[PDB]
RNA sequence: AGUUCGGCCAUCCUACGGCGGAAACUCCUUAACUCGUUCCGAAUUAGGAAGAGAAGCGCCGUCAGGCCCCGCCAGUACUGCGAUCGGAGACGUCGUGGGAACACGGGGUGCCGAACU
RNA sequence: GCCUGCCCCUCGCCCGCCCCCCAAACUCCGAAGGGCCGCGCCGCCCCGCCGCUGGCCUGGGCGGGGCGGGCGAAUGCGGGCG
RNA sequence: CGGAACGGCGUCGGCCGGUCCCGACA
RNA sequence: GCGGCGCGCCUGCUACACCGGACCGCAGGCGUCCCACGGCGGGCUCAGCGAGGACGGAGACCUCCCGCGGAGCAGAAGGGC
RNA sequence: AGCAGAGUGGCGCAGCGGAAGCGUGCUGGGCCCUCAACCCAGAGGUCGAUGGAUCGAAACCAUCCUCUGCUACCA
């Protein structure tokens, strides 16, 4: 039954993705990575909260799905689906193998998929408005229990999901040096054809 | 209707430009490697190739050896100089080719034997005094002590055809006294059974040009004037064509020495490249025009 | 207004893709030869498809490239079959244009049972002096954008030379 | 390895460079070679005749033979505890001249040039031996503007 | 049943015990594999004048 | 200035828009020949000189793309060598040496010989 | 909307700009780290020899004689062969 | 005090803010 | 034992950038096919975009245009052109 | 564990790169003096879902669900 998962906690093998060589991989449990109002503008949703990872471990797609369902429901119930945009940053690309039950012909057939993470790697990030700003930290704490090891939820200086800090974003927006691209924005980029 | 660009930044990043002279279309490297290669057991002894190049109004004939960073021209002859030797017009014709080939060979053989004054090149290999269109090899006939200067034909991107003008220039050089390896298959008069000397001689001594000039005169006089306006202007008659070449082949043999021709170097107007501030001045002003709208 | 900017027909290609019959293709070759006074060439099939009933390497088409007076003389007859009416969209980005007529009888060929009706597509290529730069073996370089025929420049010259209405 | 054919493990070694695919610059054939010359062997993937094995890539050697279309090179292969001279015949494309002795050749001439002057003007001769850096020296340096630097407080 | 298939440990030590032996001096000058023509010329050239040991 | 043969083979390329030809180069101009075409003087081969800067070409432009160089990135990421260093481990530190890359910001945009006019 | 109309809206489909996360069997870039080789004999003039080489009086080798010279990284240590 | 995710108003030490003599319905 | 054959050989990987590296490790091949699918010379440009042109559309043919190979080169795979 | 097959009308069972097909049920229409047969119509399908793959897939391919047959090495 998917095994204990303490078996596949650490990155002990070189990355094994789905490829021409690796066939018959069971489909990953998590398919929805952009959730919430994933279509909101950069000027909406100013604050960001990130769930970081304190270990170099492999989380399973089963875990990643269990956490996103838990986190989405708490902030949607407490506030609204419209209030936040939650991105599961990690995607399950490694394909774990199980040797069915001796050590002859031990090469295992795929059992599932895991996400290789590192230290400080954000796993779940939420872009939120003020209505849900307080509730986001609790929601990401609910997700922390479904993820193996110790993780930390921190507020982000960067506006939304952009790389501009809230201070840089506010100043650039005032002088019209920011071009909106939808969920995210970039600097005006003075280069290229003038026309 | 919405196309994907063929030339993306990726195509420009992964693109490898070819050799400058291959991008230009001027050089066939595969053919030139074969002409350039000499066995390493022969070391740096110079190897010579006979380049013959036909422009729209010229036949350029050169003997060049390939150094490491350059190509050194041992001797050059151009059909532009044929008026000095008595060929007024038809300077890109088969007869002009032969004349430029003889001039190249004679100019080089003299230039090799200028100070030797004993048993050297031009005296040793006088060539075919009369330009009969017969197969002649300076090599093989007699090569002891001094040997015939050896060169190999470089035709460039020109097609090798029977009765080609590049082959005629080589025939002139062989007739001057230059060892150029040849088989005569791509020469007028070759038959599987055997060469007809007269057929090569006819093209070398005009003939077909003269025959056409007389055919037009016989029938379409208006066309005759249009086709051969310079020939009529220079008073070159159709029967007299063979004679002028015969005098020219003697003239090239007697005095093949190059005489420098004077000219003036005039640059065209040539526009000036702008300074960075000049480029910036235009850009800031162009943006201000957009601001003004 | 350089004389070298003058647009001339480079050539006219008349292709007859009869299909995999073989018998009809020789008869189409005869029809093409009578129109152009030059031997047509036969085009082999690249792949095989049952819907077309062709196997790879079977001769499936017949084409001729006619240049000079014969080109525009033939083109005029083809245009007459469409009453000098052209689609407007028929002009390509590179300035070429095509007709495409059904039947060979209209081009003034006399109907015979041995050669049954054989339609062909007339393609007219519009050139200018100096397009040799892209076709010469030595120093081949692309033509400049200016000297290339715009689709609009093609329509204007054909309206002057053939009085066509779009 | 379970397969050991002539060109095994040569995927990145005998591959051409990013923009350097294509025929050889004609200097490769034109460059003159002399017996005893130092030659660096770098295999070119495009030319397949006379190709040295992947072991011979990266090996400097000397030209034992100068032959038609081919240079024989003596390279030293350490097999076990014995270094063995191996004589290989490599075609022009996969061999290049080496600057191994160029610093020695440059030094010999520079040493003579200083010596030539020592015979004439300025008879005393400077030391013509390489010195391995040496331990600096004294000197007075103006502190004048010295920036006071402090370890910076941790951010993150 | 199963024993070690392969080991390299100690083999470098064993090689360096008295090893890293340079390959002779005659080998560096041998005429094996040299150009048959060049070698014939060398013999003819050294078979004339003081070098000649022909008597 | 321009041609022919070259060297290294984008600071040389690509797109577009300008400009300029006295000569040169080219386009061009015709098939009696010579040669030529899966058909086709398109190319090519021969023979020219009625034209032409319109192109190719040579210069110049463009907050152009690419390419080149230098900063910064960043002493970062990684890593060689010592640690009875820390940590349950995962991994990380500290001494002692090495040290990228992507972005990003700026500036560039062929040069070399032989012959010839 | 209306006989209908593609007289038309909406997402998908194409194209561009972005953007999240990747690859033992992907690489434009590219370390640390390793590998191979060099670190003493020069330069000058003249002379010989060669079925080799070549337009040549060209080379390229193999020698000889003069003319000036000079031992040109650090450290440790006598090496080789049967 | 082999040992984890997780808990601890056990006890010392921090880090970052708010209320603070505008003494933290009157 | 059964079942496989790393029992002779080959490509990419494992393999930790010289070379060398192990496994009943990974993803695969070989025991043949071709007097042309060979040698050589000439000429040529490939896969395709895009736009055009009777039947003709997803799909056959014919044109230009731009095409760094995105095709092909007997078969595995990697180079190479 | 792991292995093979299937999943298609209400029941069956075909199809298998271009429809859904036949029987039964299932009504209707014939047919006769009436009935039985019989004949002929009419209708019946997320083709177990999904993703890919295509101009297009019930089909072909991956994932999965469900059934249904095959299964453990004496010492």
């Amino acid at each position: 039954g998917r095994r204990p998962a303490r078996c596949y906690r650490y990155q002990k093998n070189k990355p094994y993705p789905k490829s021409r060589f690796c066939r018959g991989v069971p489909d990953p449990k998590i398919r929805y990575f952009d959730l919430g109002n994933r279509r909101a503008k950069v000027n909406d949703f100013p604050y960001c909260f990130h769930l970081l990872s304190g270990e170099k471990e492999q989380v399973s797609s089963e875990a990643l799905e269990a956490c996103r369902i838990a986190c989405n429901k708490y902030i949607a119930k407490k506030a609204g689906k419209d209030s936040f945009h939650l991105r599961i940053r990690v995607h399950p690309f490694h394909v774990i193998r199980i040797n069915k039950m001796g050590m002859r012909g031990a090469w295992g057939k795929p059992q599932g998929t895991v996400a290789r993470v590192s230290i400080g790697q954000p796993l779940l990030s939420v872009r939120c408005r003020a209505s849900a700003k307080d509730y986001v930290k609790d929601a990401l704490r609910r997700a922390k229990f479904k993820i193996p090891g110790r993780q930390a939820i921190v507020e982000s200086r960067n506006w939304g999901f952009t790389e501009f800090t809230k201070e840089e974003y506010e100043d650039l927006r005032e002088r019209g040096e920011l071009q909106y691209d939808g969920n995210n924005a970039h600097r005006i980029s003075r280069k290229g054809p003038l026309n | 209707g919405w196309v994907k660009v063929q030339k993306t930044r990726s195509y420009f990043k992964r693109f490898q430009v070819q050799f400058r002279r291959r991008r230009e279309g001027k050089t066939d490297y595969q053919a030139r490697k074969a002409l350039i290669i000499q066995d390493k057991n022969k070391y740096a002894t110079p190897r010579y190739r006979f380049v013959v190049r036909r422009t729209n109004k010229d036949i350029i004939c050169q003997v060049t050896a390939a150094e490491l960073t350059k190509d050194r021209v041992v001797c050059a002859a151009y059909s532009h100089e044929l008026p000095r030797y008595g060929i007024p017009v038809g300077l890109t014709n088969y007869a002009a080719a032969y004349a430029t080939g003889l001039l190249c060979g004679r100019r080089l053989l003299e230039k090799l034997s200028v100070g030797i004054k004993e048993n050297a090149l031009a005296q040793l290999y006088p060539g075919l005094d009369k330009a009969t269109g017969e197969e002649y090899h300076p090599d093989e006939n007699e090569n002891e002590e001094v040997h015939a200067f050896k060169a190999f034909l470089d035709i460039g991107l020109a097609r090798a055809s029977t009765g080609a003008r590049v082959f005629a220039a080589m025939k002139g050089a062989v007739d001057a006294g230059l060892n150029i390896p040849h088989s005569m298959k791509r020469f007028p008069g070759y038959s599987k059974d055997g060469f007809d000397s007269s057929a090569l001689r006819d093209r070398i001594m005009g003939k077909h040009v003269g025959d056409y000039m007389a055919e037009l005169k016989a029938e379409d006089e208006e066309t005759y004037r249009k086709r051969f306006s310079k020939y009529i202007a220079a008073k070159v008659e159709p029967l007299r064509l063979e004679a002028m070449y015969t005098k020219a082949h003697a003239a090239i043999r007697a005095n093949p020495q190059a005489v420098k021709a004077k000219f003036e170097i005039k640059k065209p107007v040539r526009q000036a490249r702008l300074t960075l501030k000049e480029r910036k001045e235009r850009i800031d002003a162009k943006k201000l025009e957009a601001l003004k709208q | 207004e350089n004389p070298m900017r003058r647009i001339r027909i480079e050539k006219l290609v008349l292709n007859i893709c009869i299909g995999g019959e073989g018998d009809a293709l020789t008869k189409a070759a005869k029809v093409l030869q009578q129109l152009t006074d030059q031997e047509p060439t036969f085009s082999k099939s690249r792949l095989t498809i049952r819907g077309f009933g062709i196997r790879r390497g079977q001769k499936i088409s017949t084409h001729v490239t006619v240049r000079g007076e014969k080109a525009r003389e033939i083109i005029e007859r083809g245009l007459r079959v469409k009453n000098f009416e052209l689609p407007y969209s028929c002009f390509s980005t590179t300035g070429n244009f095509g007709f495409g007529i059904t039947e060979h009888i209209d081009l003034g060929i006399k109907y015979d049972p041995s050669m049954g009706i054989y339609g062909m597509d007339f393609y007219v290529v519009l050139s200018r002096p100096g397009f040799r730069v892209n076709k010469r073996r030595a120093q081949q370089q692309h033509v400049g954008a200016s000297h290339k025929i715009t689709p609009d420049e093609a329509r204007a010259w054909v309206e002057r030379e053939f009085e066509v209405v779009y | 390895t379970h397969s050991q054919g002539y060109r095994c493990k040569t995927r990145y070694c005998f591959a051409r460079k990013f923009r350097r695919h294509g025929m050889a610059n004609l200097t490769t054939y034109n460059r003159v070679y002399k017996l005893g010359q130092y030659v660096n062997i770098k295999v070119n993937g495009a030319y397949h005749k006379g190709m040295p094995h992947r072991y011979y890539n990266g090996r400097t050697g000397t030209i034992f033979n100068i032959g038609p279309r081919a240079l024989g090179v003596q390279i030293q292969k350490r097999v076990r505890g014995r270094i063995m001279l191996k004589r290989i015949n490599v075609r022009l494309e996969h061999v290049h001249p080496s600057d191994c002795r160029k610093n020695h050749l440059e030094r010999v001439a520079a040493n003579d040039a200083a010596r030539r002057l020592a015979k004439e003007t300025g008879q005393p001769v400077p030391c013509l031996k390489r010195q391995n850096a040496l331990p600096r020296a004294a000197h007075v340096v103006s502190i004048a503007s010295a920036i006071d630097i402090t370890p910076l407080k941790y951010d993150g | 049943a199963k024993l070690k298939n392969h080991t390299s440990k100690n083999q470098n030590r064993k090689d360096h015990r008295n090893g890293i032996k340079k390959p002779k001096k005659s080998a560096y000058t041998s005429h094996k594999g040299m150009c048959p023509k060049y070698l014939r010329n060398l013999r003819r050239s050294r078979a004339n004048d003081p070098r000649q040991s022909l008597r």
